[PDB]
């Protein structure tokens, strides 16, 4: 199981050209690949973040 | 004992001079070679050694 | 018409003058409060 | 009529199908009907709720 | 620049042809204009408040 889900249609920063603007991707507690990107990617939230269990 | 004493003392110079000679042989936290030219610390690669 | 600058510093009114409002304070959540670390996954902010 | 909806921001548990998912914000608080059900209905009300009546 | 959004996909209180409702996000913070009128707009933020400036 994988701890670590964004579902509150929260804001994170998610970098796609040039600019880093709001989006939910990885969202993960977890981490075992991109960890460079990710942390660009994973900027803590910027609104309220609900957890979840997606079991994936 | 003086001569002793003055090798144990100068230790630390030669120690860390051997280890920076090696430094592109040795490696970092980031587990690349101290010296490299893709230290992958960032997104943004950079290189550290040309 | 990099944008370099000349500023003098004799004149006791420097260029950039900047404003402390108040001394850097330290906020925590230690307390037992806060949503977004009982109602969701802890945070301790 | 609905004294409370118990749905905002908040997802309870609904067992159908034999897998209890959590969604559709079917939370209520009254004594009118399938009140034994309700506890199985607000069973997992994991996420903040928020109230707000429907005047049914 | 916005001051203030205050939206969580709440209004505070939009009120139109004789009927109040809460949707549609229309929480402002300035004193740009309808400062009268934005005090019936605003002023009722029954749910949570989430304030991300739209920089417009």
């Amino acid at each position: 199981e994988v701890e670590g889900v964004f579902v509150r249609a929260t804001v994170e920063r998610r970098c796609r050209a040039g600019f880093c603007f709001d989006k939910e991707g990885q969202g993960f507690a977890d981490g075992v690949l991109s960890d460079e990107q990710l942390e660009a990617l994973e900027s803590d939230p910027l609104l309220k973040v609900e957890r979840c269990t997606f079991s994936g | 004992m003086q001569e002793m004493g003055r090798a144990a003392g100068a230790h630390p110079d030669e120690l860390v001079f051997a280890l920076l000679k090696a430094g592109n042989a040795n490696l970092c936290y980031d587990g690349q070679n101290f010296f490299d030219t893709d230290h992958p610390v960032y997104p943004n690669v950079d290189g550290t050694g040309t | 018409a990099f944008a370099p600058a000349a500023d003098p510093g004799a004149a006791w009114y420097l260029l950039d003058t900047s404003r402390s409002l108040k001394p850097l304070i330290y906020q925590e959540r230690m307390k037992p409060s806060f949503t977004s670390m009982t109602k969701e996954d802890d945070e301790q902010v």
